[PDB]
């Protein structure tokens, strides 16, 4: 039943990412309000720029974590559905690709891997037919509702901010920034 | 009353506790005075009082018990102990003593000890019958220490190359030849946290000499293991006395079948303090260093050894170079052959934004064939042969761009040897 | 200092400035320095940011050495351990408070003054600060001011002080100015930034022209 | 009992027997203090005790007697010797003494000497009629010492090639030039154990100065003969004292027709200790080394000679080069051609996995004609001529793989001409 826990983790990651987005928007709007507020306040401007920088960095991190959780949910759902379906219809497709898997039996590692890859390309050529004709198909009815909640791939808002990559030094310094932000917010 | 967490906790709750019974205005003097006052107030009411500390003997047996979390300050909170009980219960310098504490009477202003219920983290009965540390026969390093946490953390990458640079063993005198601005401080704290997170059983200690208070408190709040940090405030006398007391405590702890690892930074400053605290012997070497100014640092650094049975003491010290001082050069030169392993922190690596700055070709280890498994040993040998020809910058680049993409050290070995 | 400098500073600076000429003995200097540092300590205790400009640490240390009693152990150049410990308490107050207030200390030191103990105590003060900048006589000889040496100057852990983009600008400037010499690089940077208005405009006009 | 068995025992059984007999809380003190207390109790009981050791005299006749096992430590167990018996028996420093020892009385804290039963493994009256070491006539190394054990040991190869590179004879002056990490310590201990195995008659002494404690204890364990080692913890004064004690003991012993060889690891460290222990003479050689100080090592190194009347004192020493300091090259240049036998070690030949790292082309011996046979000398010179045209890589690997395909050196001698 770990699919439910994975779904809950994805949902709370999405909620946390939305919280990060709205607080980043609030920081940006107050910063732009202070831009026209005049009166220098150079130290305040610098600290607000640091705040918005760490906000956008943690927004990017939360978006990446949400994407990772979403793809983990997709993977676990796929593996569970395939496992139950194979327990339901194993023999039919086992006999469809019979000769390679029947000669598989017990062999050496290289021969076993060669048979496995032959089976993979055979089923690739099998699936290419419906990849070509491709009529519409929906989610599995057993657990569609959860798949309905996530729907398609994560939205562009969760991936448009993940284009850039940060070196480990950047990650370390921004983690220090987050730690000092938390320490100064606690007081 | 287990004064340990009373001293550990910050000042706000201590002030509130002091003001609970209206102990005047105690938010002005030192923490030691506050602790002394509250202890005397609790003692005057008749309740039993307990205390613990580390022992340091004077020239007349007027022994003192210092607190580790107080950075071994000579405050009023130190517990006085008489020579009579020291002789009766066989007490020595650096021992940890916990038990009932006698409230002071007229004629003295320090809390005494009624009855010690624990010494050296075991029963006092068998604690008195122990072998001196120097009497134990030294040996070579046997147990390998893996700086890799194994969780694939991005912070552990540097630690990983350490396992690829020079293995860490028990009773191994390690040198870190690091010029200023070489990224040794965060490397040292990474090593300390790796040791704590991989070997919780082993006793971890960190030693800081004349360091800035911000770094001291950062280290205190960072590493879970206890760290002794003589700051940059006190003169050389306090530095040398705290170094002596901590090394004696380490010896006493390792005498009881306990593994102890101590990180020091930097040995150059400790040598400077020893040179400026020692009386002149009439023979001055180049750089204003006395003929006996090296005896104390050498004795301190040669303490680390692997005993025949029981825990082992291991010292890793950092030595500065190219600081523009000739005495730094001479102490580094006389500290070259005294260690069995050293890592060079190449300056040229630092400005290329590649870390850790390791001069892999120059750095090395000794007697590592009896430490690690021969398979990974010869794998490290062929890696060293591969890295030896090319320069340091490109070798570091080639190591970083291939060690970051892989998962662990053995995975890196497999991926490099499969191609 | 001479009365001229203290008078011109007190008639030129905005905030209150504490000064004491050499017409008074060294004990006056010691007492005024200790009272100023403890007053600043109290001010930062009351959660108030305070910045202390010290000019100069070398002369204050010399005065402390002249006034400190001898403990029997004297180093080379007539300097005692306590003779350097006494100015250490004045100099080491630089730290930050997390719940409010700050105590920043910026100090200057004198070298090549003809006395070897000056550079000795400078070496003792080499590794005590987290920010250093040097001044070169030859750069000031060319009548280009300030005579700052970009390669020699540096700040410890400046990444936390500034933002990421400012760090990138600072380090690309480091890479650009590092190869060539000091005087030529200084004059080149000063003339290329002279035509600008603000630092950000200079960075923008140097990064992509 | 006797000091001989007491000194060479681990402290475990010593403290157990002391507790069984019953002295005090005899756990927390030095081993020398434990021995002193046991001897005091035994003397109070009333049983006579023998004693033995090596005698030294101060500038005022205040004679001390130390033990070789304790590395000549100035502990309380050292025997006091008054000038009266020194003048009566006409003894000096380095004379081994054994006899009855007087227990200390009030007014002194050192064991005295009742009577001496023998001096330097000889009768007290017979050993008096002996001449000083400097009164002998030096001679070349007539006898030949062979490192071949004959058992075909797999690790004996490092010794075998030595006989093919530098013949060893009694009473010669040996020097070894070796960079750091050249495997010189293992070569020296292999030489020492080969000497002890092939030539059990000759007295073997191995001297270590400012070495790592693990190296000291492994020298103690591996070498069957007595080994004297002072670590770097003690100041250079103790290194000088122990070196002088050892060399003068060897000088006193060689007069008894004993062939004595002594190791020196290393001459550079001893020279540095001499430089830093002696007062400045007003003239300093460039770099910061006193020219007069270099006189002292010569006294230690100039005693290598062969005596027609009998006995042979041999000094085999190692030297350090390319250590990063300037002192090592100055010492090497000072001792450039002062020895009649030199053996070269190289780093580049050591980093290519061939051992021992001997530079065959440069390393050589002097006066091989009178030291070894004729036909073997011609065959080995033919081998050297074969080695000479090529470099050190191919020549060394070729010699190593040719000395490994057979067992007997004679068989190797008869195979190169056949092919
Ligand atoms: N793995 C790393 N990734 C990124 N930066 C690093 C890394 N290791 C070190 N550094 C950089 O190295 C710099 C060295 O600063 P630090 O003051 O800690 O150096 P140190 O070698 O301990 O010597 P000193 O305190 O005398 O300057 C740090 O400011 C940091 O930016
Ligand atoms: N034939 C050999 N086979 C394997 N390893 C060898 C061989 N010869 C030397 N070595 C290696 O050489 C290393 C050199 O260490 P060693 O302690 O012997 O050095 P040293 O030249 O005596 O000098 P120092 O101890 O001062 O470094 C040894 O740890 C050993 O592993
Ligand atoms: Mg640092
Ligand atoms: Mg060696």
């Amino acid at each position: 039943t770990a699919l439910q826990q994975a779904f809950d983790t994805c949902q709370n990651n999405k909620a946390a990412w939305l919280q990060r987005k709205n607080e980043l928007a609030a920081a940006e709007q107050e910063y732009l309000r202070l831009l026209s507020g005049e009166g220098r306040n150079v130290s305040r401007l610098d600290e607000l720029r640091n705040i918005i920088e760490v906000r956008k960095w943690q927004v990017n991190q939360a978006a990446g974590r949400y994407i990772r959780s979403h793809e983990a949910v997709q993977h676990i759902s796929i593996r569970d559905r395939l496992n139950d379906f194979m327990q339901q219809h194993g023999t039919a497709l086992a006999a469809a690709l019979a000769p390679e898997l029947m000669g598989y039996s017990e062999l050496t590692a290289i021969a076993r891997n060669c048979a496995i890859q032959r089976a993979t390309d055979a089923l690739r050529e099998a699936l290419l037919s419906w990849l070509a004709k491709g009529e519409k198909i929906n989610y599995s009815a057993q657990d569609s509702d959860i798949l309905t909640t996530i729907g398609f791939r994560p939205d562009v808002a969760s991936v448009d901010d993940s284009r850039e990559k940060f070196t480990p030094a950047q990650n370390m310094i921004f983690s220090r920034k987050s730690a000092q932000l938390a320490s100064r917010q606690s007081v | 009353m287990n004064l340990t967490e009373l001293k550990n906790t910050p000042v706000s709750e201590l002030i509130t506790l002091g003001e609970n019974m209206g102990l005047e205005n105690l938010a002005r003097m030192r923490k030691q005075d506050i602790i002394f006052a509250i202890l005397k107030q609790h003692a005057k009411s008749g309740e039993d009082i307990f205390g613990d500390g580390v022992l340091e003997i004077l020239q007349d047996g007027f022994g003192f018990l210092r607190s580790a979390d107080s950075s071994y300050l000579a405050g009023p909170d130190d517990i006085y102990v008489s020579p009579s009980q020291i002789r009766r219960f066989n007490l020595r310098t650096g021992d940890t003593i916990s038990g009932k504490i006698r409230p002071p009477k007229e004629g003295e202003r320090y809390f005494a000890l009624l009855k010690v219920n624990e010494v050296n983290f075991d029963k006092p009965e068998n604690a008195r019958n122990k072998i001196l540390f120097e009497n134990l026969t030294p040996l070579h390093a046997n147990s390998r220490l893996r700086m890799e946490r194994g969780n694939g953390s991005t912070e552990d990458l540097t630690a990983r190359v350490l396992d690829l640079a020079s293995p860490i063993g028990r009773g191994q005198r390690g040198l870190i030849v690091a010029p200023p601005k070489a990224g040794k401080t965060m490397l040292l704290q990474n090593i300390a946290q790796s040791i704590a997170y991989n070997h919780p059983d082993c006793v971890l200690m960190v030693l800081l000499i004349d360091e800035r208070p911000e770094e001291v408190t950062e280290m205190q709040r960072l590493v879970k293991g206890e760290v002794v940090a003589s700051t940059f405030d006190e003169p050389a006398s306090r530095h040398v006395q705290v170094a002596e007391m901590v090394i004696e405590k380490a010896k006493r702890l390792v005498e009881h079948k306990k593994d102890v690892i101590i990180l020091l930074d930097s040995i150059t400053r400790l040598a400077r303090a020893y040179n400026t605290v020692v009386p002149a012997s009439g023979k001055v070497l180049t750089g204003g260093v006395d003929a006996n100014a090296l005896h104390r640092p050498k004795r301190f650094f040669g303490a680390a050894r692997n005993v025949e049975e029981g825990g082992s003491l291991t010292i890793i010290a950092t030595a500065l170079i190219d600081t523009g001082s000739k005495m730094d050069e001479v102490i580094y030169e006389e500290f070259k052959g005294t260690g069995n392993m050293e890592l060079h922190l190449s300056r040229k690596i630092a400005e290329k934004r590649v870390f850790p700055a390791i001069d892999y070709n120059r750095s090395g280890t000794r007697k590592e064939e009896l430490l690690t498994t021969q398979e990974e040993l010869q794998k490290m040998w062929i890696l060293r042969k591969i890295i030896h020809p090319m320069g340091e910058i490109d070798a570091m680049e080639f190591l970083i761009n291939k060690l970051a993409m892989t998962k662990t050290n053995d995975d890196f070995f497999e991926m490099m040897k499969r191609s």
